RNA sequence: AAUG
RNA sequence: AGUAGUAACAAGAG
RNA sequence: ACCUCUGCUUCUGCU
C-alpha cells in the first residue's frame, strides 16, 4: 500500500537538495552593512570599557558601600563639590536639570552623618525613577462600551547597522590590566596527585582571567546586581542610593576601593518575574561623549571635573541613565561568574588533549613553552586584511569576553541568532572536512536566521565576524580543490 | 503513656466535624492522596526564590511546639522570628539568623547513637582517609559505558524484599504478611536492631540510611579499568579522557573481585604476548610486575584457587601447581580428563530465535559442586550423557540438576525455552547467553522438567531414581544416578605436569597438551580492581583505540629517522620492537596479507620516487608481521584494514576513518580525535603529488578518468586483471582515476 | 590596528571539539510577559490549515467543528500536510510486528499487568493539571481529591474501592451523567458600620456551596484542556504555547505512554526512553552498527534532521488506529481501555487563555477583554495581527470562549507513541526495490537517517522517498532546519557525533549554581554537580575545582553566610561572628556557620558534616544535630532523598542526594499571596486534612516509609489499633485499671 | 556474566 | 520616561 | 484606610 500510495502522489512532492557549495554561502545580514540605517546604540546595564574607578586604598577588610563611597569621594572631593553642570550631550525624552539634581542628591545622601542611604521622593525622583505611570484597570464593561480604547500595536525591534564601538570593547577588554578584581575564595589541601596538577593548573588558567578587563566588569556586574536585588527586596517602597563599587588588588599586593558611580533605586514591589525596578545611573567616565556620538544617544553627560593620573589631565564625565531590570536579570547577575568556566573548560580541554599526545603536564609548555615544544598560538585577530595570532592566554581571554558578552547583551534575538547559526557553522564544518554536505532548502535557512538580526550590538557584530571568517575560510579552501591535479 | 494521648486526640478531632467526615469517608488507600494537599505548588525556578527569599525577613517556617519557644523573640536587635504564623506548618516565621542562632546559644541535644545510623558515610570517609594514592599519567584513555554499582552494601537485596527488612527493622508490629526473607535475613536484622538502639534520630531518616545501605543503585557510567564499587565512588577522581590516577581504597577486596581482576591481567598477559617473539619470556615478563590494586600477580594465582585457562598458563610460567577449577556462576566444576573445543554456532532457541551460542567439540569428564551437593558430570557437544549426584539438600540437588542441565548445552534445554528471556541489554549491548539461560532456569524450569524426557530408573541397591521432588521414585529424568556413597569432590589435586613450551600451551608428563594459547576467550571486559602494570610500556597492555593512537604518536615522534632509514635501509623499519603491541590488535588471519599489501605499498612509493607522508604514516605499522600473498605471487587488495574489537575500529586505504584521518589544507594529522599538527615535517611538493599512487600495489597514476575502460572497479575485479593494464578507480567521492596496474 | 574576531577560533580548533562556545548560556533565557491567548489562537489557526481539505462535521455529542484529515487527500506541494494514509501506516506498524515477532502482545501484556496492580494515587505524581471544577490549573493531588470527593455526590465510588481500574470506569460514566454536582466557592457580601466616608465597610467572605452545571458542559470540561505560555524556552527566538490535561485523561495516557515504552524499549532505533550514557551507549552501538555495513565502494550519508510543525500535524485517528493494531492478540476490555486517550483526545476543547487588553493610552487605561468576550467588540478596535487571528478563529470558536481543535497532538502527552511511528517510518528501509537502504534514530521529534548506497544521487534519492513516505504517516520532515553530510558527523538531540561524542559543557552549565532547596541540601546538589560532570561532560580537574570556589562564593552571597573572620555586615554575620569567637574548633564549623571550605577533587562525595564531625566542638555538634530542631519539621522520604533540577533541555529529572538532616535543613515559608484570594477557606480545608493525617502516623507509625493499603475507613483502622494498643499496655503494667477503663470508654464512644 |  | 519586544511592568487587593 | 494584607498562586461563573 506504500509503493500504491507514492505512485500516484505528485513529483511535486520532493525534498528538492542541493548540493552545497562555497559559492552557495553568501554573507548573512546585508541590511547590516547599508547605511540608512541608524547605528545600534550603546544598551548594556553599566558602563564597560569607558569605565573609570575612583580608587582608595585600604588595608583588606570590609565595611558598609555607604562609608566606601563616601571615603572614595572624600579623597576626590574637587568632584563631590563640584555643584556647577557643565551640560554635554541630552538624551531626546531627558530632564538635564532633574538629572543633576538627582546627582546632588545622591552625593549630598551618601556623604552624611546618617547610616542611611535612602533618597526622598521628590518631583525629580519621582520623573526619573517613575510614579503613577502604570494604567488604570477598569472593569470590562465600561471599556467594552467605549471605542477609544484599542489593543496597542505592539513595538518591533528596530534594524540597526555596525557600529564600530563593539569591536573596540572586544579589543579593550580582551587587554591585561594590573588590577586583580575576583574574589575567589579557598579549598581544602592537595592530597592526591590530580588535586596537585589542578592546583597548578589553576595558577596558570586562572591569572591570565584574572588580570584582564573583563574580570573587572564581570566582578562589577556581579557586586551590583547582588546589592540591587538585595535592596529590591528588603526596602521596597523606598528610593535608595546604590554605589557601584569593586574591590581590586594590585601586582604588590596592596588593595583599593574602585567607585565607578552611585545608582538611584526606584519602588520595586516586583510581584511577577518580568516585572520592572526603575534604576537611575549615575557612572563616572574619562570618554568624550562627543568623538563617538552615535554610541550614546541613551546617556545624559555632564563634565564634573577633572583628574591627574599620573601628570596628565584627563577629564571627568558623568553619564547619567534611566535604566531598569527585574528579578530575572538580578539573578543571572548573580550568577555571571561562570563565564570563567565556559572559559576555562574549551582551553583546558585543549590542554589535556595535549598532554595525551606528549605524556607529560602541558600547561607551562602551552602557555610558555619548554625545551622541547613551542609554545600554542592562535589565529585570534585581523590586521590591515592578515591574520594575527596570539598566544594561549590572549585566546582564553578572548573566549572569556565573548562569553561575558553573551550574559551583557544576551536576549531572545541572541539565543535565536546563535541556534539558527550553529546549524550554518557545522555546514562551513562539513565542507571543511571534505564530506560533502547537501541542503534541502538553504534559503530558509538564511531566513531564519536573519529575523533574529534587529538591534542586538553582539548579533549584529557576530554577523559581521562571521561574514569575515566565512571570508577568510573561502579563500583558504582553495588548496582543497587542487588535490591530485589532473 | 503515648496511647491514651492518641486516644484523647482522637476524641479531639471528632468534634471538628469536617474532620469527622474525613476521618469516615477516606479509606486507607486514599490516605496517600490527601497527605498531599496543600496550597502550595512546584517552583519552576526555585534558585530564583531562594535569592529572593533569602533578602526577606523571615523567609523560614518554624515546627509548632516547645523547641521552637527557646529561640527568643530578638536577639540584640536583630528580630529573629516573628508572631505571624505560618499557612502550612501553623508555626512562627524565623528569619535565617535563628538558625546561627540554634547553633550558637540554642540547647544542646543527645547525639548518642550517631555514628551507628548514619555509619554509611562514615564507611565512605574511611575508605577515603585509609587510602593510598598512586602516580598520575597522560595519555589516551578508552572509557566505557557499562552499568555499574554506585555503592558499596552491607547487603545486596531486591528492593521488595529489602523492604521487608527494614519493616522489621523498625516498625515490626506493622510488617504485615511474614515472608520467608525473615528467616534468610534475621542476624542482619538484629544486628541492626542491636546497632539502632537508643537513638532519637526520628524513623524516617533511620529508614533512609537503611534503604541507602541495602538497596543497590546502579546506573550507566563511562569506567576503564575498575568497576567495583569502592571505585565507582572515586570515578571522579580516577580517570578522566586523557590523564589517569593509580587509587587504591580502604578496608578489604573481596575474593569474587579479585578472581575475576586475575582473570583479566592473565587474559591480557597472553593476548599482548601470543604475538610477541618467545611469548614465554615476554609473558612471565610482564607477570612478575603486575599487581591487583595492592599486591603482585604471583600472590593471586598462589592464594585463588579459581582461575579459568589464562590463569592456569601464567600460573605455570610463574612455576605454581595449576588449579583446574571452573565456576559456571555458582557451578565449581574441576575437569578429568577431555579436552573440548569452542566455535560459533547459531542455535534456533526454543522460543524462536536464532543466537550465535559457543559450542564444544570433544567429551569431557567434570567433578561438579554446588553448595553443600557434589557430583560427577560426564558429556559430549550439546549431549549430557552421565550425572551421578550424591545425596544432600533436595534444592541444593534441584540447583546442581539445573546447573548441569545448563552446562551440557543439551537440547532439551535448547528447545526447553519457552518464555521471555532477554539475550541483550537496553542499550543493545551483548549479555552472555548461557548465564541467560542459567538466569531464566533457576527459577522456571518447570517446562525444562517437562519436556526434558524421562525414563526407568536403575534398581541396585545402592542406587535411587529421583522424581522432580528429589526423592526416591522412578519417573526419572535421563540420566541421574545417585549413589550413596563417598566421590572425594576435590581432594584430588594432583598433576606435576607444567612443561610449557614456547608458545603458551602446558604439556603433560605423558606428552600431550591440556591447554593452549589458542583456547583463552576474546571477550574483553573491565577488571573490578584496579590493575597495574609497573614496566615501562605499560599502554601495550591497552585497548584497540590506545594501541592505536599510541602506536601512531611512537612513529609521528621518530619520523625522521624511520624515513631517512627507510630511504636508506631497506628491510630493518618493518621488522620493529615497537610493532608488536600494534598486531596484538590485528587478527590473525588477516594480519599477514595485510602486512604484504602495507609493505608493496611503501616499496611502490620508495621505489618511483613519489611519496605521500601521511599513507606513510598510515601503512608503517601494519608493515611488522611475516606477509602472506595470493597464489599468484601477487599480494591482497584492500580497502579498509579491521582491527580487534567494535565496528567503527577501522583504518580506510584512501579516505579518512575514524582513527585515522589526514587534512592536507591544515596539514593536521587526527589520530582518534586528537590533532597533531604535521606543518614542517612535510616535503615541498607533496600537494601536488600523486595519491593513486600510494592506494593499490603494484597501481600507479595513468591518468585523467576516462570512459573508454568502463565503469570504476571494485578490489576483487582489480585483483584479477592482467599486468600492463588500465582501469578507473575512485578515490574517494570526486576523484576518480585512470590506473595502469605494474 | 588588531582587531579580535572570536569566530577565528574555528580556524585552528573544529567546531564540535568548540561548539561549547556557541551556546550562549550564561545569559537571561527568553521569558513570556502578558497573555498567551495569541500563540493559543496561532496554534488553533495553524492545526486547522494544515488539515482544512479534510472531512469537516459538527459533532453530536458536544456541538463543536471537527475536522478530519486522516484518510483525506494526498498532498501536492510541500506544505506541511496532516493527511495520513491509513493503509501506509498499517503497513508500517505489520513491517515492524515482523522484524520484531512477538513485541506486540509482549508489550500489551506487560502493560495490562502493570495496569492490574495500579492504584489511584499514581494520579499525583504529574506537577499541573487542569482542574475542572474550578477550571484552573492545580497541583495533581488537589485536582484528584476535588475529582473524588466532588464525584461522591454522584454516586460514583472507583476510588473507594483502590484501583485504577474501578477509577477509570467511573470517569468514563461520568461522562453519561446528565447532571454533575461538585463542591464550589461563591461569596457573600456583609455590612459593617463605623466612622466612616462612602458608607460602610464592605466585608465579602467567600463561602463554599454545591455547583452544578449540565450534561454537555461537563462533557466540554472534560475534554478541555488549559493553555499557557512555554517559559524559559532557550534556542527560539518567537514564544510557543503548551498544554494541560484534566485529570480524566491522565489515568488513560498513563496506561497507552506505558503501552508505547514497553514497545520503545524493545526497538534498536527509538532513543527513548533511555537517557544519559545509556542513550549515548545505544546510539554509539548504533552508528557503529551502521558504519560497519556500508558496501565496499557504496556511501553512505547521514541526515540531520529536524520535524517542523510535529504537534500540529500528527492526528489521535491515526494513533487511535495504532493502539487497534498494537493490542490485537489481547482481551477486549483492555482493547477497550487503550482506545480512550486517542478518542478524548480527537474531541479536545482547547481553551483559550486571559485573553487580549484593550488600553486608552490618552487617558491612561487598561482593561482585560476575557476570551468569552473576544468577538464582543468591533474587530477594528485590535491590531492588524490580532484581528488576521480573530478571523480565521470565527469558524471554530465555541461561544463560552474556548476552541474546538480536532486535529494534531497539541503539546504532546505521547511522546513514545509518536516515536513509535517514527521507528515504524524508519523500518520500512526501501521503497520499490531501488538500491539504496536506510535507518536511523528517532526521539520524540527529532530524527537521523543513514542511507547506504551506490553513489551520492541513489543516496538522495533514498532521502527524497524517506520524504514522501513520511508525508503519508504525517511526518513533515523540516527542510529550513535539516541536512545532510557524509556519515562521521552529525547532531541528534543537542548531542554532536564527530568519530564518537563529543563533550558539550555549556548546556550543564545553568545547573551549576544554588539549587535552592535549604542550605543542607544545596551544598549536597552542588557537590554532586561537579563530580557528575567531572565523570560524564569532560570537565577537568582546574575546571573542577575553580567550580568549587565559584559555588562556595556564591553559597555564601546567597545563603549570606560568609567567613567569621572576614569582616561582612548583615543580620546574620552579627551572630557568625560570635560563633567564631566562642569555637576552639573552627575548623569544624559548616560553611553556612562561616567555617572554611574543606572539599576538593578527592571528596566530593562524602557529605559536609560527615567530612567534618570528628573536628566539631561537642557543644556545635550537639546544636547542630538535634533530634528535635524546629527547623526540620514533618519529614517525607522524597524529600529527604531527591530534588527536581530541570535542564535546559528536556523535561525535569530528580536527582538524589546525600545529607544529614540538622538544622540546615528548614523548610521556606508557605507563599501567603493566597490570604488576599477567593481561596482563602483552601487554607482551612488544608488544616482539616492534615491533623487527620498527622493523628493517622500518630498510630501507624509506618506511614510515612510505607504506602498504607486497605479499602477500610481511616477510622476504622485507627479505632482498632488504639484498642489493640490499650489492650497491650493493660496486659503489661504500663497502664492503670482506672486509665484503661477510661480508654475503652472512650474507644466505646467512637 | 549479571541483578531494571 | 524607561526596561523591553508580537505584551507586559512602571504596585495589586481589602 | 497617611490603616491592614501580599511579592510564583493561576479569574469559567458570582460581575
Ligand atoms: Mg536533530
Amino acid at each position: 500500500a506504500i509503493e500504491r500510495n507514492l505512485a500516484r502522489m505528485s513529483p511535486l512532492v520532493s525534498v528538492t537538495p542541493k548540493k552545497l557549495t562555497w559559492e552557495d554561502l553568501r554573507p548573512i545580514g546585508p541590511h547590516i552593512y547599508n547605511h540608512e540605517l541608524p547605528e545600534v546604540p550603546y544598551n548594556a546595564f553599566l558602563l564597560m570599557s569607558d569605565e573609570l574607578g575612583l580608587a582608595n586604598m585600604t588595608e583588606g577588610k570590609s565595611k558598609k558601600p555607604k562609608t566606601l563611597a563616601k571615603e572614595c569621594l572624600e579623597k576626590y572631593s574637587t568632584l563631590r563639590d563640584q555643584t556647577d553642570p557643565i551640560l554635554i550631550m541630552k538624551s531626546e525624552k531627558a530632564n538635564e536639570n532633574f538629572l543633576w539634581k538627582l546627582w546632588r542628591d545622591c552625593v549630598n545622601t551618601i556623604s552624611n552623618e546618617e547610616m542611611s542611604n535612602e533618597l526622598q521622593k521628590t518631583n525629580y525622583a519621582k520623573w526619573a525613577t517613575g510614579d503613577g505611570l502604570t494604567y488604570q484597570k477598569i472593569m470590562k464593561e465600561v471599556a467594552i462600551d467605549d471605542e477609544t480604547m484599542c489593543q496597542e500595536e505592539p513595538k518591533i525591534p528596530n534594524k540597526c547597522r555596525v557600529a564600530a564601538w563593539v569591536q573596540t570593547e572586544m579589543n579593550l577588554l580582551s587587554t591585561l590590566t594590573s588590577k586583580r578584581a575576583l574574589d575567589l575564595p579557598e579549598i581544602g589541601p592537595d592530597v592526591a596527585p590530580v588535586e596537585h596538577v589542578g592546583s597548578e593548573r589553576r595558577k596558570y588558567f586562572v591569572n591570565e582571567i584574572n588580570y584582564c578587563k573583563a574580570s573587572t566588569v564581570m566582578m562589577k556586574y556581579v557586586l551590583f546586581h547582588t546589592s540591587l536585588l538585595n535592596e529590591s527586596n528588603a526596602s521596597m517602597g523606598k528610593y535608595k542610593v546604590i554605589p557601584i563599587t569593586n574591590r581590586v588588588v594590585n601586582e604588590k599586593g596592596e588593595s583599593f576601593d574602585m567607585l565607578y558611580g552611585l545608582a538611584v533605586k526606584g519602588q520595586s514591589h516586583l510581584r511577577g518575574d518580568t516585572d520592572v525596578v526603575t534604576v537611575v545611573t549615575f557612572e563616572f567616565s574619562s570618554t568624550d561623549p562627543r568623538v563617538d556620538s552615535g554610541k550614546w544617544p541613551k546617556y545624559t553627560v555632564f563634565r564634573i571635573g577633572s583628574l591627574f593620573v599620573s601628570g596628565r589631565e584627563k577629564s571627568v564625565y558623568l553619564y547619567c541613565r534611566v535604566n531598569g531590570t527585574n528579578k530575572i536579570q538580578m539573578k543571572w547577575g548573580m550568577e555571571a561568574r561562570r563565564c570563567l568556566l565556559q572559559s576555562m573548560q574549551q582551553m583546558e580541554a585543549i590542554v589535556e588533549q595535549e598532554s595525551s599526545i606528549q605524556g607529560y603536564d602541558m600547561t607551562k609548555a602551552c602557555f610558555k613553552g619548554d625545551r622541547v615544544n613551542s609554545p600554542k598560538t592562535f589565529s585570534i585577530g585581523t590586521q590591515e586584511g592578515k591574520l594575527v595570532k596570539g598566544s594561549f592566554g590572549k585566546a582564553l581571554r578572548v573566549i572569556f569576553t565573548k562569553c561575558l558578552m553573551h550574559y551583557v547583551f544576551g536576549n531572545a534575538q541572541l539565543e535565536g541568532f546563535s541556534a539558527e547559526s550553529r546549524r550554518l557553522l557545522l555546514l562551513i564544518q562539513a565542507l571543511k572536512d571534505r564530506k560533502g554536505p547537501w541542503v534541502f532548502d538553504l534559503e530558509g535557512m538564511y531566513s531564519g536566521i536573519e529575523e533574529c538580526i534587529s538591534n542586538n550590538p553582539w548579533v549584529i557584530q557576530s554577523a559581521y565576524w562571521f561574514n569575515e571568517w566565512l571570508g577568510f575560510e573561502k579563500e583558504g579552501s582553495k588548496v582543497l580543490e587542487s588535490v591530485d591535479e589532473i | 503513656g503515648m496511647t491514651l494521648a492518641k486516644i484523647e486526640l482522637l476524641k479531639q478531632l471528632l468534634r471538628d466535624n469536617e474532620a469527622k467526615t474525613v476521618l469516615k469517608q477516606t479509606t486507607v488507600d486514599q490516605y496517600n492522596i490527601i497527605r498531599k494537599f496543600n496550597t502550595s505548588r512546584i517552583e519552576k525556578n526555585p534558585s530564583l526564590r531562594m535569592k529572593w527569599a533569602m533578602c526577606s525577613n523571615f523567609p523560614l517556617a518554624l515546627t509548632k511546639g516547645d523547641m521552637a519557644n527557646r529561640i527568643p523573640l530578638e536577639y540584640k536587635g536583630i528580630q529573629l522570628k516573628t508572631n505571624a504564623e505560618d499557612i502550612g506548618t501553623k508555626g512562627q516565621m524565623c528569619s535565617i539568623a535563628a538558625v546561627t542562632w540554634w547553633n550558637t546559644y540554642g540547647p544542646i541535644g543527645d547525639t548518642e547513637g550517631f555514628e551507628r545510623v548514619y555509619e554509611s558515610f562514615f564507611l565512605r570517609k574511611m575508605r577515603l582517609d585509609n587510602a593510598t594514592w598512586g602516580r598520575i599519567t597522560f595519555g589516551p584513555v578508552e572509557r566505557v559505558r557499562k552499568r555499574v554499582l554506585l555503592n558499596p552494601l552491607t547487603k545486596e537485596m531486591p528492593p521488595d524484599e529489602a523492604s521487608n527488612v527494614i519493616m522489621e527493622i523498625l516498625f515490626p508490629k506493622e510488617a504485615g504478611i511474614p515472608r520467608e526473607s525473615t528467616w534468610i535475613h534475621r542476624e542482619l536484622i538484629k544486628e541492626k536492631r542491636e546497632k539502632l538502639k537508643g537513638t532519637m534520630i526520628t524513623p524516617i531518616v533511620l529508614a533512609y540510611m537503611l534503604e541507602r545501605e541495602l538497596v543497590a543503585r546502579r546506573r550507566f557510567l563511562p569506567v576503564a579499568g575498575a568497576t567495583s564499587a569502592e571505585f565507582i565512588e572515586m570515578l571522579h577522581c580516577l580517570q578522566g579522557e586523557n590523564w589517569r590516577q593509580i587509587y587504591h581504597p580502604g578496608g578489604n577486596k573481596l575474593t569474587e573481585s579479585r578472581s575475576q581482576s586475575m582473570i583479566v591481567a592473565c587474559r591480557k598477559i597472553i593476548r599482548r604476548s601470543i604475538v610477541a617473539s618467545n611469548p614465554l619470556e615476554l609473558a612471565v615478563e610482564i607477570a612478575n610486575k603486575t599487581v591487583i590494586d595492592t599486591e603482585p600477580l604471583k600472590s593471586c594465582l598462589a592464594a585463588i584457587d579459581g582461575g579459568d585457562v589464562a590463569c592456569d598458563i601464567i600460573r605455570a610460567a610463574l612455576g605454581l601447581k595449576i588449579r583446574q577449577r571452573q565456576r559456571f556462576g555458582r557451578l565449581e566444576l574441576k575437569r578429568i580428563s577431555g579436552r573440548g573445543f569452542k566455535n560459533d554456532e547459531e542455535i534456533l532457541i526454543g522460543n524462536g530465535t536464532i543466537q550465535k551460542i559457543g559450542i564444544w567439540d570433544g567429551e569431557e569428564e567434570f567433578h561438579v559442586r554446588c553448595g553443600e551437593c557434589r557430583g560427577i558430570l560426564k558429556k559430549s557437544k550439546m549431549k549430557l550423557e552421565k550425572l551421578l549426584i550424591n545425596s544432600a539438600k533436595k534444592e541444593d540437588m534441584r540447583d546442581l540438576i539445573i546447573l548441569c542441565m545448563v552446562f551440557s548445552q543439551d537440547t532439551r534445554m535448547f528447545q526447553g525455552v519457552r518464555g521471555e528471556i532477554n539475550f541483550l541489554n537496553r542499550a543493545g549491548q551483548l549479555l552472555s547467553p548461557m548465564y541467560q539461560l542459567q538466569r531464566y532456569f533457576l527459577n522456571r524450569s518447570n517446562d525444562l522438567f517437562d519436556q526434558w524426557g524421562y525414563e526407568e530408573s536403575p534398581k541396585a541397591s545402592e542406587l535411587h531414581g529421583i522424581n522432580e521432588s528429589m526423592n526416591a521414585s522412578d519417573y526419572t529424568l535421563k540420566g541421574v544416578v545417585v549413589t550413596r556413597n563417598v566421590i572425594d569432590d576435590f581432594s584430588s589435586t594432583e598433576t606435576e605436569k607444567v612443561s610449557i613450551t614456547k608458545n603458551l600451551s602446558l604439556i603433560k608428563r605423558t606428552g600431550e597438551v591440556i591447554m593452549g594459547a589458542n583456547d583463552v576467550s576474546e571477550l574483553e571486559s573491565q577488571a573490578q580492581l584496579m590493575i597495574t602494570y609497573d614496566t615501562p610500556k605499560m599502554w601495550e597492555m591497552g585497548t584497540t583505540k590506545e594501541l592505536v593512537q599510541n602506536t601512531y604518536q611512537w612513529v609521528l615522534k621518530n619520523l625522521v629517522t624511520l624515513k631517512a632509514q627507510f630511504l636508506l635501509g631497506k628491510e630493518d623499519m618493518f621488522q620493529w620492537d615497537a610493532f608488536e603491541a600494534f598486531e596484538s590488535i590485528i587478527p590473525q588471519k588477516m594480519a599477514g596479507q595485510y602486512s604484504g599489501f602495507a609493505r608493496a605499498v611503501l616499496k611502490q612509493m620508495r621505489d618511483q620516487e613519489v611519496m605521500k607522508t601521511d599513507q606513510f604514516i598510515k601503512l608503517l605499522p601494519f608493515c611488522f608481521s611475516p606477509p602472506k600473498l595470493r597464489s599468484n605471487g601477487e599480494p591482497y587488495q584492500f580497502l579498509k584494514l579491521v582491527l580487534k574489537g567494535g565496528g567503527e575500529n577501522f583504518i580506510e586505504v584512501r579516505k579518512g576513518s575514524p582513527l585515522f584521518s589526514y587534512n592536507p589544507q591544515t596539514e593536521v594529522l587526527t589520530i582518534c580525535g586528537r590533532m597533531m599538527s604535521l606543518k614542517g615535517k612535510i616535503e615541498d611538493e607533496e600537494r601536488n603529488r600523486s595519491m593513486g599512487n600510494a592506494v593499490l600495489a603494484g597501481f600507479l597514476v595513468s591518468g585523467k578518468y576516462d570512459p573508454d575502460l568502463g565503469d570504476f572497479k571494485t578490489i576483487e575485479e582489480l585483483e584479477k586483471l592482467k599486468p600492463g593494464e588500465k582501469a578507473n578507480i575512485l578515490l574517494y567521492q570526486g576523484k576518480p582515476v585512470k590506473v595502469v596496474k605494474r | 590596528g588588531m582587531n579580535i574576531n572570536p569566530y577565528f577560533l574555528f580556524i585552528d580548533v573544529p567546531i564540535q571539539a568548540a561548539i561549547s562556545t556557541t551556546f550562549p548560556y550564561t545569559g537571561v533565557p527568553p521569558y513570556s510577559h502578558g497573555t498567551g491567548t495569541g500563540y493559543t489562537i496561532d496554534t488553533v489557526i495553524r492545526t486547522h490549515e494544515y488539515s482544512n481539505k479534510g472531512k469537516q462535521y459538527i459533532s453530536d455529542v458536544t456541538g463543536c467543528t471537527m475536522v478530519d484529515p486522516t484518510n483525506g487527500p494526498l498532498p501536492e506541494d510541500n506544505e506541511p500536510s496532516a493527511y495520513a494514509q491509513l493503509d501506509c501506516v498499517l503497513e508500517a506498524l505489520d513491517r515492524m510486528d515482523e522484524e520484531h515477532p512477538g513485541l506486540f502482545q509482549a508489550a500489551s501484556q506487560n502493560a495490562m499487568e502493570t495496569l492490574m496492580v495500579t492504584t489511584v494515587d499514581k494520579l499525583t505524581q504529574g506537577r499541573q493539571t487542569f482542574d475542572w471544577t474550578v477550571c484552573r490549573n492545580q497541583p495533581a493531588a488537589t485536582a484528584l481529591n476535588t475529582t473524588i470527593t466532588s464525584f461522591r455526590l454522584n454516586d460514583l465510588n472507583g476510588a473507594d474501592k483502590g484501583g485504577l481500574i474501578p477509577f477509570c470506569q467511573d470517569i468514563i460514566d461520568s461522562l453519561d451523567r446528565p447532571e454533575m454536582t461538585f463542591f464550589s466557592v461563591k461569596n457573600i457580601k456583609k455590612k459593617l458600620p463605623a466612622k466612616n466616608r462612602k458608607g460602610f465597610l464592605i466585608k465579602r467572605i467567600p463561602m463554599k456551596v454545591k455547583d452544578k452545571i449540565t450534561k454537555v458542559e461537563y462533557i466540554k470540561r472534560a475534554l478541555s484542556l488549559n493553555t499557557m505560555t512555554k517559559d524559559a524556552e532557550r534556542g527560539k527566538l518567537k514564544r510557543r504555547a503548551i498544554a494541560t490535561a484534566g485529570i480524566q485523561i491522565r489515568g488513560f495516557v498513563l496506561v497507552v505512554e506505558n503501552l508505547a515504552k514497553n514497545i520503545c524499549e524493545n526497538l534498536e532505533q527509538s532513543g527513548l526512553p533511555v537517557g544519559g550514557n545509556e542513550k549515548k551507549a545505544k546510539l554509539s552501538n548504533a552508528v557503529a552498527k551502521m558504519l560497519s555495513n556500508c558496501p565496499p565502494g557504496g556511501i553512505s550519508m547521514t541526515v540531520t534532521g529536524d520535524n517542523t510543525k510535529w504537534n500540529e500535524c500528527l492526528n489521535p485517528r491515526i494513533f487511535l488506529a495504532m493502539t487497534e493494531r498494537i493490542t490485537r492478540d489481547s482481551p477486549i476490555w483492555f482493547r477497550d481501555f487503550c482506545s480512550i486517550a486517542p478518542v478524548l483526545f480527537s474531541n479536545k476543547i482547547a481553551r483559550l487563555g486571559k485573553g487580549f487588553m484593550i488600553t486608552s493610552k490618552t487617558k491612561r487605561l487598561k482593561a482585560q477583554i476575557p476570551c468569552p468576550d473576544l468577538f464582543s467588540i468591533p474587530l477594528e478596535r485590535y491590531n492588524e495581527e490580532t484581528r488576521a487571528k480573530l478571523k480565521k478563529l470565527k469558524p471554530f470558536f465555541n461561544e463560552e470562549g474556548t476552541a474546538s481543535l480536532s486535529p494534531g497532538m497539541m503539546m504532546g502527552m505521547f511522546n513514545m507513541l509518536s516515536t513509535v511511528l517514527g521507528v515504524a517510518a524508519l523500518g520500512i528501509k526501501n521503497i520499490g526495490n531501488k538500491e539504496y537502504l536506510w535507518d536511523g534514530l528517532q526521539s520524540s521529534d527529532d530524527f537521523a537517517l543513514f542511507v547506504n548506497a551506490k553513489d551520492e544521487e541513489t543516496c538522495m534519492e533514498g532521502i527524497n522517498d524517506f520524504y514522501r513516505t513520511c508525508k503519508l504517516l504525517g511526518i513533515n520532515m523540516s527542510k529550513k532546519k535539516s541536512y545532510c553530510n557524509e556519515t562521521g558527523m552529525f547532531e541528534f538531540t543537542s548531542m554532536f557525533y564527530r568519530d564518537g561524542f563529543v563533550s558539550n559543557f555549556a548546556m550543564e552549565l545553568p545547573s551549576f549554581g544554588v539549587a535552592g532547596v535549604n542550605e543542607s541540601a544545596d551544598m549536597a546538589i552542588g557537590m554532586t554537580i561537579i563530580k557528575n560532570n567531572m565523570i560524564n561532560n569532560g570537565m577537568g580537574p582546574a575546571t573542577a575545582q575553580t567550580a568549587i570556589q565559584l559555588f562556595i562564593a556564591d553559597y555564601r552571597y546567597t545563603y549570606k553566610c560568609h567567613r567569621g573572620d572576614s569582616k561582612v555586615e548583615g543580620k546574620r554575620m552579627k551572630i557568625i561572628k560570635e560563633l567564631w569567637e566562642n569555637t576552639k574548633g573552627r575548623d569544624g564549623l559548616l560553611v553556612a556557620d562561616g567555617g572554611p571550605n574543606i572539599y576538593n577533587l578527592r571528596n566530593l562525595h562524602i557529605p559536609e558534616i560527615v567530612l567534618k564531625y570528628n573536628l566539631m566542638d561537642p557543644e556545635y555538634k550537639g546544636r547542630l544535630l538535634h533530634p528535635q530542631n524546629p527547623f526540620v519539621g514533618h519529614l517525607s522520604i522524597e524529600g529527604i532523598k531527591e530534588a527536581d533540577i530541570t535542564p535546559a533541555h528536556g523535561p525535569v529529572k530528580k536527582m538524589d542526594y546525600d545529607a544529614v538532616s540538622g538544622t540546615h535543613s528548614w523548610r521556606t515559608k508557605r507563599n501567603r499571596s493566597i490570604l488576599n484570594t477567593d481561596q482563602r477557606n483552601m487554607i482551612l480545608e488544608e488544616q482539616c486534612y492534615a491533623k487527620c493525617c498527622n493523628l493517622f502516623e500518630a498510630c501507624f507509625n509506618s506511614a510515612s516509609y510505607r504506602k498504607p493499603v486497605g479499602q477500610h475507613s481511616m477510622l476504622e483502622a485507627m479505632a482498632h489499633r488504639l484498642r489493640m494498643d490499650a489492650r497491650l499496655d493493660y496486659e503489661s503494667g504500663r497502664m492503670s485499671k482506672d486509665d484503661f477503663e477510661k480508654a475503652m470508654a472512650h474507644l466505646g464512644e467512637i
